[PDB]
């Protein structure tokens, strides 16, 4: 077709104009009709059997670096680890097999906490993250001259944090774990200005890991000043088979991967029947009201004004015999919490709200395709 | 020069004869052949093509000659120019990067790297710890064990 | 619910009983597993006292570029006694990081507020000065040992209510980022603020970039107000080189006797540091450092820098330091001079005494090029009174003997280039005991071409995976794996090939001419346990449907990695592609 | 400053009464100039005074107290200029610098028309330019706002106009791994987002845009006085990409 | 066609160029001056908007008094009189 395939040269060239009959216009439901069944068959056995042994002996290579890795993590350096493929077992087995008991025998009894981050999942906020990190840390709390007048408590704690550990002795104590630092809700700038304060402290080590091509363009002179990455290049050809599971994978992509709702079809399928039955009462109790409040089709993702208030929520699964009291909801209620697959907040006046973080769309599609078969 | 020659066809008794003299073997010389024959009708200079594709591949079945031997590295390329009838070697170097555009993801092409183990002028057990960054990685700042090899050889027949 | 699908889990790893060693440092032996544990450890802490020399000083350093700073702008800010007196006295910090503390003064029968404000603090002019009338009302109570509006009326009642007179300092942080309708809103807002006859303003602007750009973007009638007085200090660590020829001093003072610079390696560090002009010295830093830890951990001559270990020397070590190439040079000097065989016998292996008492010769040489830079920087600059030049350049020139063409353009050196003129010679094995980078470990761990490396690793492949020849046959699908490739890797020359928009039932059959049916279907029959799976290869669309359900999670990982647009959203038939290679 | 040179200029022949009018002749004068600059304010012409007082006192001497048309041509340069102002304008990188110039170009000039004026390489197979903007425009897009581009774009136009990195030594043996056009390193890519967040470069406006998306958009937003300055620091004609279109 | 007339320059002619915009003759673009009530105008105070922070020089700016309106009000004796028509 074209001359040049690869430079400037190669874009200018291949960006032409492409006459109305010689574009071949073909839909792509001229294919194969797969069910999503088969489509977890033949994956699930190309990605466990087709190169393995190439895979396996490349595993065993780059498992030689790990000294030369924990090397550097002893210097101040954060770690990027890129390249084409899943490193996801890549990461979190240097983290926790080699990486861990290694720092605490070398600090000399427990091996370092590593809290490992899946940035992969769309729902990852940064506060949930920072009050895991205080809960391991234990730093000293915000004074009031500290709290500049609504200034930023999550960013200004960090910075008292990095004035502490500058005259604490070099010893590693956490081991934050970052797959996919590029991910979809972590390739923010709130996010990404936390996770630059906090490699400054060297007493944590960075071990992050990105996938996106342009991943670079995300950090400025100062936040590659504050991470300092040494940048290292593991391809694999790895499935990335748990990154593809909160993004449908059946529509190619377009499943608009900000919205968490499709890695929520994933969690339903493997619960209990009575866990499912209380999300589903949840699921419709929601629906009844948005139709009744925004009086429109158009996609508005569900908030506190159309959830459930909880001492409301516990006679309608009373009346279906879901749960028997309050504190026996409450327990079935976090386990959706901790995966963020519903909110619980309180309103101005007191009410504890109990609502579902989805789209209307999304909650209709959710409550046929995995609720409503019981 | 016949770089600059433009619209003449090649038999392939000559693109044969191009590299019958570099004594690139069967396969080789046949799938140079075959990549000939497909942009033949699209070539704006086809020597530039049969130029770019013998010099690819001379340097990659004799890669194993070649690390040993600096000279011939020298030698292929004015072996090149004269045969072409070029004066400068400006030309030679320039239709080598054009060709190696256009066969770097062909099938035939990397089942030829994988076979004489040239991986761009490198072995696969040298350029994959090259390509982790490995700090213990080959550094070419020492004499390597084999042209250490020939030149202790040398020098105590020069001795005596 | 796995913890897969959670977000931030804490793991609590279990450690081992005890790996009975006390072999927990990262570096490993060397010479193939030949190097003894004693060099090992050795080797260890000769790294951390030449590593903690080095940061001793840099931290010294760096102490000594925010004292300065600090007294630069305290020297500037005040004294400058305006006759007019009914104007505030900008500073226009060029260049500076906004990382700088300011100290004022004590100086009692006076209220000395200082008030900083981020971008971040500015969403509007209301915002600006109720966070500087906080910040001036709880600053004036810690030092005092009833509630107020936090208004400019603060300012007009601060005699009236804490006895003392005021002088507030504004020090604007990111300048650049703010945005100017609402900067300049705030000047005239404190401009109202100079008929109290009590108070005195200061600002203090932190410009990143230029003074030029800022002129543009506040209206001319506030301009006319900030120049009754202004002055322009240039703040910056690149100024004058001045803090990166001591970070490179202090460096070339640690491996001064026992370490070398080559050249290669010198001007990667010219060519890195022009690169980034903002942050020059925590580059700078970076760069010393993992080239200096990349010496000790791969260098089993690491521990020939102390004289104290020479008495060790072993067998392999006369096996790989003869391979040097001056070590060669210098051995076919002895044949061309010296016609007879046996003092360069004497000299080569056959002697197994005579060639590691020849190394011991050459290890306390003071190779002087480190002190005679330290030399000619000093005189060039109090002589000449030259301020403006690089130590690093100064060093690249005097490695390669180009000091005098160097030295030429300050036209001032004319009856001093004789006397500092040094032509460097090559010292013999300066090859073992070096600096530099030509394997490319710096320019790949550092700064890497990164897209670069991922579209090589696509097109190319054969550079990341191992083809392997005799464990293929033995396993599932080693007939497949010599003739398919991997389909990030197939559908990426199909990719490469195509324009820029392409239809997505036309990328599928292309991709799907590319693969051996006849494999394909064997492979998957080649597993007898999956009943489900054999059922699949009964059927007669068994191929068709295994080559859309391997294309379409390959055009789904080209997605996320940012390869591929889905134009046009409700139509999902055709894709524009982003990347090109080369690039 | 009137009060000090008097007597320290040993001309001690004057009264209040010419104290008065020689600063009244002033102010006639200082309105004279610049009432066309700043109009019919009294807060321009008040700081207009007071920053040509000073400089129009120092140039007084005997022949210029008394008479008014002297001064006036022994101080005819802070009359003619206003000066309401106060090596480079900024201290970018070497490629910091080139890549606002390739911003500036993917933002004026347009998508079409880039395969004539940049492609150089010789083709192996057979393939037309790109013809180029057959007639001129007459609105010189520079005047209006800048336009939205990809990043790939610019990262293309980059590379077309940087200048020849790992030049050529002679050797055959050096010249293949060269590689003597620029890739998108590291740098580039930190360089271009420092580049944004000194609001170098701008972006369509959304709170918490991602970078690392496709709907993306990005434009420059310094002005072509500025991207002047820049490229002729760089010794780079811009001038001649924007003269072809229409000046 | 003619003394002569000074051309004042581009750095001088941007004070003439914000006198007109805060005298009313100039408006932003598309621009919401005040608004109706009390929340309005606090919502206005936290959006940022574009005419804010592009450069001086490429601002859009429109019209208070038309130019078939500013030929009837300047008197016929100006030199700019014959400007006030295409």
């Amino acid at each position: 077709a074209s001359s040049f395939l690869d430079t400037f040269e190669g874009y200018f060239d291949q960006r032409k104009i492409v006459r109305t009959n010689a574009k071949s216009r073909h839909t792509m439901s001229m294919a194969p009709d797969v069910t999503r069944e088969e489509f977890s068959l033949v994956s699930n056995f190309f990605n466990e059997n087709f190169q393995k042994r190439p895979r396996q002996k490349l595993f065993e290579i780059q498992k030689k670096m790990f000294p030369q890795y924990w090397f550097e993590l002893t210097q101040g350096f954060s770690l990027l680890f890129y390249g084409v493929g899943s490193k996801r077992n890549f990461l979190e087995e240097f983290a926790i097999d080699y990486l861990s008991p290694k720092i605490a025998y070398s600090q000399l009894v427990n091996s370092i906490p590593c809290l490992i981050l899946n940035g992969y999942n769309p729902s990852c906020n940064y506060r949930d993250v920072f009050k895991e990190i205080t809960d391991l840390l234990v730093p000293a709390e915000l004074t009031r001259s500290e709290t500049k007048y609504w200034g930023n408590h999550v960013i200004l704690q960090i910075q008292k944090m990095i004035d502490f550990y500058k005259n604490q002795p070099l010893d590693i104590k956490l081991i934050l774990v970052v797959h996919n630092l590029d991910g979809p809700s972590i390739r923010k700038n709130t996010f990404q200005t936390m996770l630059s304060f906090l490699s400054v402290i060297r007493q944590i080590a960075i071990v992050a890991s990105t996938d996106h091509i342009y991943a670079p363009l995300l950090w400025d002179n100062m936040k590659a000043q504050n991470y300092n990455f040494v940048f290292h290049d593991i391809s694999n050809f790895e499935p990335s088979t748990v990154e593809s599971t909160f993004q449908d994978v059946m529509k190619m992509g377009k499943s608009d991967t900000s919205s968490g709702a499709e890695g929520a079809k994933y969690v339903l399928q493997s619960l209990t029947v009575n866990s499912k039955k209380m999300y589903k009462l949840l699921i419709e109790t929601q629906m009844q009201n948005m139709g009744n409040l925004s009086a429109n089709t158009g996609p508005k993702r569900g908030t506190q004004r159309t959830g459930v208030e909880l001492k409301l929520f516990n006679h309608l699964c009373a009346a279906d015999f879901i749960a028997s009291n309050e504190i026996a909801l409450r327990s079935m209620l976090r386990e959706f919490i901790e995966h963020k697959m519903a909110n619980i907040t309180k309103n101005n006046s007191g009410m504890e709200i109990i609502w579902v973080p989805y789209t209307y769309a999304e909650l209709e599609k959710l409550l046929k395709t995995v609720l409503n078969t019981l | 020069s016949l770089l600059v020659k433009k619209y003449c066809k090649m038999t392939t008794e000559e693109i044969i004869r191009l590299c019958n003299d570099f004594e690139l073997p069967r396969e080789v010389a046949y799938k140079i052949v075959d990549e000939y024959n497909i942009n033949a009708s699209r070539l704006v200079c086809p020597w530039q093509l049969v130029c770019g594709l013998v010099l690819n591949c001379t340097f990659i079945v004799f890669n194993e000659r070649r690390r040993k031997d600096p000279r011939i590295d020298h030698f292929i390329v004015s072996k090149m120019c004269s045969l072409m009838l070029t004066s400068k070697v400006d030309d030679v170097i320039e239709c080598v990067k054009l060709v190696k555009e256009l066969i770097i993801g062909e099938k035939w092409f990397r089942d030829l790297q994988i076979r004489y183990d040239d991986f761009d002028g490198i072995r696969y057990d040298e350029i994959i710890f090259r390509k982790l960054g490995s700090m213990l990685q080959t550094t070419n700042i020492l004499v390597t064990d084999d042209q250490y090899n020939i030149w202790k050889k040398r020098i105590e027949m020069d001795l005596a | 619910f796995a913890d897969a699908q959670r977000s931030h889990y804490t793991v609590y790893p279990s450690l081992p009983q005890s790996n009975k060693n006390d072999k927990h440092i990262p570096f490993v032996k060397l010479l193939s597993g030949k190097e003894s544990e004693v060099n090992v450890e050795k080797r260890w802490e000769l790294y951390h006292q030449l590593h903690s020399h080095f940061h001793d000083q840099v931290d010294h350093i760096i102490d000594n570029i925010e004292a300065d700073l600090k007294a630069e702008i305290s020297d500037l800010l005040y004294s400058e006694t305006t006759q007019k007196r009914r104007c505030f006295n900008t500073i226009f910090l060029l260049g500076s990081d906004s990382t700088t503390k300011i100290e004022l003064k004590d100086e009692s029968s006076r209220y000395n507020v200082l008030i900083e404000l981020t971008p971040k603090e500015s969403p509007n002019v209301r915002m600006m000065l109720r966070r500087s009338m906080y910040k001036l009302y709880s600053a004036a109570d810690a030092e005092e040992h009833n509630d107020v509006s936090y208004d400019l009326s603060l300012v007009e009642n601060f005699k009236r209510l804490f006895g003392k007179d005021l002088a507030m300092v504004f020090n604007f942080k990111d300048v650049d980022s703010i945005n100017f309708n609402t900067l300049d809103n705030f000047i005239i807002l404190l401009k109202s603020a100079f008929k109290y006859d009590h108070v005195k303003i200061s600002l203090i602007f932190n410009i990143n970039t230029n003074l030029s750009n800022i002129e543009k973007n506040l209206r001319q009638s506030t301009i006319r107000l900030l120049k009754r007085n202004y002055h322009k200090l240039d703040v910056s660590s690149n100024k004058g080189f001045k803090y990166g020829n001591q970070i490179f001093q202090s460096f070339l003072d640690t491996v001064d006797g026992k370490l070398n610079l080559s050249d290669r390696f010198v001007e990667f560090i010219l060519s890195k540091m022009a690169n980034n002009t903002n942050h020059n010295l925590q580059l700078l830093t970076k760069m010393l450092d993992y080239s200096l830890m990349s010496y000790f951990f791969q260098n089993a001559f690491s521990v020939f820098i102390d004289p104290v270990n020479v008495d060790f020397l072993n067998d392999d070590y006369l096996k790989i330091l003869s391979r040097c190439p001056t070590f060669m040079f210098f051995v076919e000097g002895l044949i061309k001079q010296h016609a007879p065989a046996d003092e360069i016998l004497s000299l080569l292996t056959n002697k197994n005494r005579g060639l590691e008492e020849f190394f011991v010769e050459f290890l306390v040489r003071e190779n002087p090029i480190n002190g005679h830079a330290k030399f000619v920087a000093r005189f060039l600059e109090e002589e000449l009174n030259i301020t403006n030049f690089n130590l690093i350049e100064l060093y690249h020139n005097l490695l390669i003997g180009k000091l005098d063409s160097y030295l030429d353009r300050w036209s001032a050196c004319k009856e001093y280039k004789d006397r500092l003129h040094f032509e460097p010679i090559d010292t013999i094995f300066q090859e073992l005991f070096t600096l530099d980078n030509r394997s490319g470990l710096l320019t790949q761990s550092i700064f890497p071409s990164y897209k670069s490396n991922i579209e090589d690793n696509l097109l190319s492949w054969e550079q990341v995976l191992p083809s392997l020849d005799k464990e293929n046959y033995d396993t599932l699908s080693g007939d497949l794996d010599k003739i398919m490739a991997p389909v990030l890797g197939q559908l990426f020359k199909l990719y490469r090939e195509a324009n820029m928009t392409i239809n997505i039932y036309d990328f599928y059959i292309a991709f799907r001419e590319t693969l051996p049916k006849e494999e394909i279907l064997n492979f998957i029959r080649k597993d007898p346990s999956n009943t489900k799976l054999l059922e699949l290869a009964e059927t007669p669309d068994a191929f068709d449907k295994v080559a859309l359900i391997l294309f379409m999670q390959a055009i789904f990982a080209f997605e996320n990695m940012g390869l591929i647009k889905f134009q046009s959203t409700k139509s999902y038939d055709l894709v524009e592609k982003c990347v090109w290679r080369g690039i | 400053c009137l009060r000090k040179r008097i007597i320290e200029e040993q001309i001690t022949d004057c009264t209040d009464d010419q104290f008065q009018n020689v600063a009244a002749n002033f102010i006639h004068l200082i309105v004279q100039a610049f009432h066309s600059y700043t109009g019919n304010d009294i807060f321009a012409l008040n700081d207009l005074i007071d920053f040509k007082w000073p400089k129009y006192v120092s140039r007084i001497t005997k022949e210029n107290i008394f008479e008014p048309l002297a001064l006036y041509k022994s101080a005819i340069k802070l009359f003619l200029s206003t000066d309401d102002n106060l090596s480079q304008t900024y201290d970018l990188s070497i490629i910091s610098k080139y890549l606002l110039i390739a911003s500036y170009i993917c933002s004026y000039l347009e998508p079409r028309y880039d395969a004539s004026i940049f492609s150089r390489k010789t083709r192996i197979i057979q393939g037309r330019a790109a013809y180029g903007r057959r007639k001129k425009k007459e609105v010189n897009p520079r005047y209006l706002q800048p336009s939205l581009f990809a990043i790939e774009r610019l990262l293309a136009i980059f590379q077309a106009i940087f200048p020849i990195q790992g030049k050529a030594e002679s050797g055959s043996l050096s010249a293949l791994r060269e590689e003597s056009l620029m890739k998108a390193n590291i740098e580039v890519f930190q360089n271009l987002s420092e580049l944004h967040t000194l609001k170098l470069i701008a972006t369509t406006m959304n709170k918490n845009i991602d970078y690392l998306s496709p709907k993306v958009r990005w434009k420059v937003n310094v002005p072509w006085e500025i991207i002047k300055e820049i490229s002729e620091s760089v010794h780079f004609n811009i001038s001649d990409y924007f003269s072809d279109i229409h000046e | 066609r003619i003394n002569t007339i000074k051309l004042w320059l581009k750095k001088d002619v941007k004070n003439v160029w914000e006198n007109l915009v805060q005298l009313d003759f100039f408006t932003e673009k598309s621009a919401v001056g005040l608004r109706d009530n009390a929340t309005a105008a606090f919502y206005a105070s936290n959006y940022q908007f574009q005419g804010t922070m592009i450069p001086f020089d490429l601002r859009s700016y429109q019209m208070q008094i038309i130019l078939q309106e500013l030929r009837r009000i300047i008197p016929k004796s100006n030199m700019y009189y014959s400007w006030t028509q295409l």
